[PDB]
């Protein structure tokens, strides 16, 4: 009940954190600012376990009793990050619901919502529980209670102490103040709140238990408002009425650069302003406190936060039965899926018509055409697919799994599982009007074979752009370079535009490599097995022979060989992913 | 503090009666050629839209009520833009170019015929000295990515690029934003500077704070739509002691918030002093050339994006060359060397297009320049970028059209590769200004850049090779015939591989015996060598009448997206 929350001595490596020392107990809050050189922002960061880096971190966090180890950080933690993206087409009830029953393994689907419903209630969003949350332009869900539900989130982890980066920024008059309160209350509850807020009013200053300054990674005041409005009064400089003192006493504390003569000057000033309560009573009593929690043990003497958040192998089941929902909860994005394969088929069969057939004017040369396009096209709907749709939860996977929640690839995997269905259909619902339409050998067994040989690269496309979205973060990119493969890939793996046992040695290799190729020599074989032509050549197979001649007895293999890459890129995915885990901090 | 003052001329104010919006009520002004305004109202009162209904330019729904006279006349979007300057949070400074370049340029387009060189000279560093930007002198200005350059610097400067006809009035929105407030105060004391010349000052701050504060003139504060009271710096201290203040700071109270005949005479006197307040104030060829000199500069000190497009374009050739490499065992297939022929033709755009829209949708600053007045349509900037690029396309070209020649063999000598070249030419820069066009008329990167490669898409169908052409609807047959795509490659085809020339068609042992025949046997012999240059030329023509109507007719503004 009184809960122990300490620092002493902290510092970081370039060497931007230096000798820091802070004292809190539960029911409080503190309220860090930073100058813009700042140094706040790095510290909250750090202490929340979100990097280790090259570098190193001095001192230790005394919690409660015994002092914290570098790898409980995250454990006895909780976080909120400056922004809080959430999945814009389902329900606050819903991504409660995932996000708890991710977290948590307990007594049922039914009341984990139970528990939902005493965090929503808690915070004072029960109202729009089972609403459309949306983007702020799509929904209206609240630009204000968007924040309050992520907030939501860390306290299914039941947390006592908390970690919140700028939560004020981004809002207006009314909205900024309703969201401190709510900090406040959670304060009220038994909580420890640590802040760093940017751009505050001067109403607030008068709100805060503990008001503490960093200038460039060093430490300056720490203490009650009064506290400090006597104490760097003890310093000298009062700040009069008229100043708003919560901005003053931080344009006193921090050095800046408008000439070397404005610089050097201020440096000085902000250090003796340093030091003179580096050394001063207070500083040394805060400290004392710190080591007064180790030198009692008091009536809390505890620290807390979560248990077991376990099955990876049942997790992301979860994980897809949102995206699912989420993917399918947004007519916008559903149709196209499912569709524009399509669109490319009706594209195509109004400016083709129907496969001349009769003479040789209009025959083979029609349809080389119209497989080349659609081998280089099947991948293109699948980057439009990814790109498109999967950059959110991209993201979310990132901003989500720095909390502790699920692994960067989980996610990737999820979408990648989910296409399988849509993308399958799409090339059904193309299939199926374009290749009879155009009437191109058509039993339906080689109807159904055309139909599994356009879905491969409809998931090619997707997975490799999902691939590339995890090493790549800048989508647009993304979706220029997928294309260029794509494109690139079908010139020199189907025979069409230059007889591949003809081309010149190295593209030859590259051929091989590229599903392209193994597509192709399907599609090709496929529609002509056997066919009769008006008149240059005259059968089916004298075509074959000429593009792709390995291909008539291969075929069987070759749908092996097309569907042998899906595994692979969603692999390969799955590595890039459990990578990028360390490359974005 | 160093230093008072180098600019100052004089004559204009500004005045109001009741207005309203969707989002004000009822407004009543003093702004006097000297004074400077410090409007600091809530967050999103119609504040940041307030300057922007004032200009005429209104986001929220069109006005509900009022009146604006500017010093001594209505209001009027014609009127506004050859008296009041505006500067917006907004920059848009070329990348490439030093500060005094950046003002001499813009300079050149609003000083006056009439005016001497020497002046503008002596005008530009007139205003840079005025505003200190000392040694940025001759220092390149973006920092969106030289990153070599201040920010509480670059401010100024795009104020500076207003300052160049010395306006009576000046409007800005929100200039704090972002500075520190270390140099806040060293902007917002030089705009106080400025308005001690006869300069008329206009401010929209938000979250002033206490100290950026103390140095307004005058103030006004409002909170949604209402105002609280207007008044000077210290008066409003003094003025909501009718209600009492406190400890903290001034915006505290932004948080807070003819009858007895005695008053009729007064409503009469404000009648009288107001007569009074207004009684006391009472060519393209050489823009063409300006644009076409910044414009071309900039892109040229640009290296990074250059050496790309080179580059972009190189290996293309080098690809497409190899892949049908002309010499060497292997014989080039007049099955494949069409193909090729096609290629060279309809692959580029899939690169050209996104170069392009990319840039023009990068483009937001025209539209500030229509507003603010730099530049006409007439005959002005229509000419300004379709000249613009030019010499870079002309490398961009040759450097993607002759390798692949080579490469893939084709016919020897000369006048065949010039008459190629030539073609591709056209072909590649009609599709340049099909990209303007698709850009400069729809409304976003992403859509225009659809609007293309659906047009693309549809053209390269209609292209010869990968459909055999006479056979088709109506709906392409017609379509082919405007096909740059397929006229690159009859074209090409054309002067390459049949003319009055003659071939060795071959498979395996052959090397055989052929001509023009075969071209005619293609049905590719109806339209003649020449007319096809033509053809694209006056394709050209059709794009280039859709860019310049968009442009004319249709604005384009900013999107986020690339």
């Amino acid at each position: 009940e009184p809960h122990s929350l300490g620092i002493l001595h902290a510092s970081y490596s370039r060497q931007i954190l230096k000798d820091v020392s802070l004292y809190v107990e539960s029911g409080q809050i503190m309220c860090i600012l930073g100058s813009s050189g700042s140094g706040k922002t790095t510290l909250l960061d750090a202490m929340s376990g979100r990097l280790g880096r090259a570098g190193t971190f001095l001192g230790e966090v005394y919690v409660n009793g015994r002092a914290l180890r570098r790898e409980q950080f995250q454990d006895c933690f909780s976080y909120v990050l400056q922004s809080d993206t959430l999945l814009s087409s389902l329900t606050v009830r819903e991504t409660l619901h995932y996000t708890a029953l991710l977290a948590i393994r307990r007594g049922n689907p039914g009341s984990f919502q139970k528990k939902v419903e005493a965090v929503m209630a808690e915070l004072s969003l029960s109202h729009v529980a089972d609403r459309l949350i949306g983007n702020y332009s799509l929904g209206g869900i609240s630009t204000g209670e968007r924040r309050r539900v992520s907030i939501a989130a860390q306290l299914l982890q039941d947390p006592k102490v908390m970690l919140f980066d700028e939560p004020t920024t981004g809002l207006d008059c009314m909205t900024a103040n309703q969201i401190v309160v709510l900090l406040v209350e959670l304060a009220r509850r038994n909580r420890i709140v640590v802040l760093t807020i940017h751009q505050p009013r001067s109403e607030l200053f008068q709100l805060f238990d503990k008001i503490a300054i960093l200038s460039f990674g060093e430490l300056i005041f720490c203490g009650t408002p009064a506290e400090m409005l006597d104490f760097f009064n003890d310093c000298g400089y009062p700040c009069p009425e008229h100043s708003n003192p919560f901005d003053f006493y931080m344009d006193l504390t921090s050095v800046d650069t408008q000439s070397k003569e404005r610089e050097i000057e201020t440096s000085k000033r902000v250090q003796m302003i340093e030091s003179a309560y580096k050394k001063s009573a207070i500083c040394h009593k805060t400290l004392k406190n710190i080591e007064r929690m180790k030198h009692l043990k008091t009536l809390p003497m505890v620290p807390f936060k979560t248990k077991d958040s376990p099955g990876v192998f049942s997790k992301l089941g979860v994980l897809l039965r949102r995206v699912t929902r989420n993917l399918v909860r947004n007519k916008l994005a559903v149709i196209t899926r499912l569709l524009q394969n399509l669109i490319m088929g009706l594209f195509l069969l109004f400016f083709v018509l129907r496969v001349r057939s009769n003479v040789l004017k209009g025959a083979i040369q029609d349809r080389v055409g119209l497989l080349y396009q659609f081998v280089g096209a099947t991948p293109y709907t699948g980057m439009l697919n990814a790109v498109n749709l999967f950059p959110v939860l991209r993201a979310v996977s990132d901003q989500e799994s720095q909390d502790g929640l699920y692994q960067k690839w989980q996610m990737m995997l999820a979408y990648a599982l989910h296409v399988l269905p849509f993308s399958v259909v799409a090339t059904m619902i193309f299939s199926s009007v374009c290749y009879w339409t155009l009437g191109l050998h058509p039993e339906v067994a080689r109807f159904g074979y055309f139909s599994a040989a356009l879905l491969a690269p409809h998931l090619i496309g997707e997975f490799l752009t999902l691939v590339l979205l995890g090493i790549v973060q800048n989508p647009n990119i993304v979706n220029s370079v997928v294309a260029l493969l794509s494109i690139a890939g079908v010139l020199v793996g189907s025979g069409f535009l230059r007889n591949i046992q003809e081309m010149p040695i190295p593209f030859k290799i590259i051929s091989y490599f590229t599903f392209q190729k193994y597509c192709s020599e399907i599609l090709v074989v496929n529609e002509f097995y056997g066919l009769n032509f008006t008149c240059a050549f005259t059968q089916g197979i004298q075509f074959i022979e000429k593009t792709c001649p390995g291909a008539t007895s291969r075929f069987t293999m070759n749908f092996l060989i097309l569907y042998s890459f899906i595994p692979a890129l969603v692999i390969l995915g799955i590595v890039v992913f459990k990578i990028r885990d360390h490359l974005i901090s | 503090l160093q230093d008072r003052l180098f600019s100052s001329e004089s004559d204009n104010s500004l005045y109001f009666t009741y207005s309203g919006q969707p989002g004000i009520q009822n407004l009543s002004f003093k702004v006097r050629s000297g004074q400077m305004l410090a409007i600091i109202g809530s967050s999103g009162c119609g504040r940041a839209s307030l300057l922007d209904v004032i200009t005429g330019r209104g986001h929220g729904g069109k006005i509900k009520s009022g009146q604006i006279w500017i010093n001594g006349q209505p209001s009027s979007p014609q009127l506004v833009r050859k008296c009041v300057a505006h500067v917006r949070q907004h920059n848009q400074l070329l990348p490439n170019l030093t500060v005094r370049e950046t003002l001499a340029f813009i300079a050149q387009m609003r000083l006056p015929r009439t005016f001497s060189q020497a002046q503008r000279d002596k005008r530009v560093e007139d205003v840079i000295a005025e505003l200190r930007l000392r040694q940025c002198a001759d220092t390149r200005v973006g920092n969106m990515y030289v990153r070599g350059l201040s920010g509480g610097e670059r401010r100024r400067v795009s104020i500076g690029v207003q300052l160049l006809w010395n306006p009576g009035i000046l409007i800005l929105d929100e200039p704090t934003s972002g500075l520190d407030s270390f140099t806040a105060h060293n902007l917002v004391k030089t705009l106080s500077r400025l308005a001690k010349g006869n300069r008329l000052v206009l401010i929209s701050l938000h979250q002033p704070r206490s100290d950026i504060f103390r140095l307004f003139d005058l103030v006004l504060l409002m909170t949604s739509g209402t105002p609280i009271y207007l008044g000077a710096a210290q008066h409003m201290v003094q003025y909501f002691t009718a209600i009492g203040y406190p400890c903290p700071r001034y915006s505290n109270p932004a948080d807070f918030y003819a009858q007895s005949l005695a008053a009729l005479f007064l409503e009469k006197v404000r009648d009288l002093d107001d007569f009074l307040w207004k009684a006391e104030t009472k060519g393209a060829v050489q823009q063409f050339t300006t644009l076409i000199r910044r414009q071309i500069s900039n892109d040229f000190r640009d290296l990074p994006t250059l050496l790309i497009h080179g580059a972009e374009a190189c290996l293309m050739s080098m690809t497409i060359g190899f892949l049908y490499f002309g010499h060497g065992s292997i014989q080039l297939s007049f099955m494949d060397t069409a193909a090729l022929l096609f290629m060279i033709g309809a692959l580029i755009p899939f690169n050209v297009i996104l170069d392009v829209i990319s840039k023009c949708y990068s483009e937001r600053a025209m539209l500030y320049y229509e507003l603010e007045d730099g530049l006409y349509t007439t005959g002005p900037y229509f000419f300004a970028k379709i000249l613009g690029e030019l010499p870079e396309h002309c490398a961009y070209i040759i450097i993607y059209g002759m390798p692949t020649y080579w490469l893939a063999n084709l016919r020897p000598g000369l006048q065949p590769f010039l008459l190629h070249f030539l073609l591709v030419w056209l072909v590649v820069f009609c599709c340049r200004i099909m990209a303007l066009a698709a850009a400069a008329l729809l409304p976003t990167f992403h859509m225009a850049s659809f609007f293309s490669n659906a047009l693309y898409n549809s053209f390269y169908l209609a292209g010869g090779f990968m459909i055999n052409l006479s056979s088709l609807w109506t709906v392409p047959a017609w379509i082919s015939k405007v096909s740059f795509l397929r006229w690159c490659f009859e074209g090409l085809m054309k002067i390459q591989f049949s003319r009055r020339t003659y071939k060795m068609p071959l498979g395996n042992l052959t090397i055989a015996v052929s001509g023009d025949k075969i071209l005619s046997v293609m049905e590719l012999d109806s339209y003649p060598l020449y007319a096809i240059y033509l053809i694209v030329i006056g394709l050209s023509g059709g794009f280039m009448v859709l860019y310049y109507v968009s442009l004319r007719f249709i604005k384009q503004k900013p999107s986020q997206d690339w």
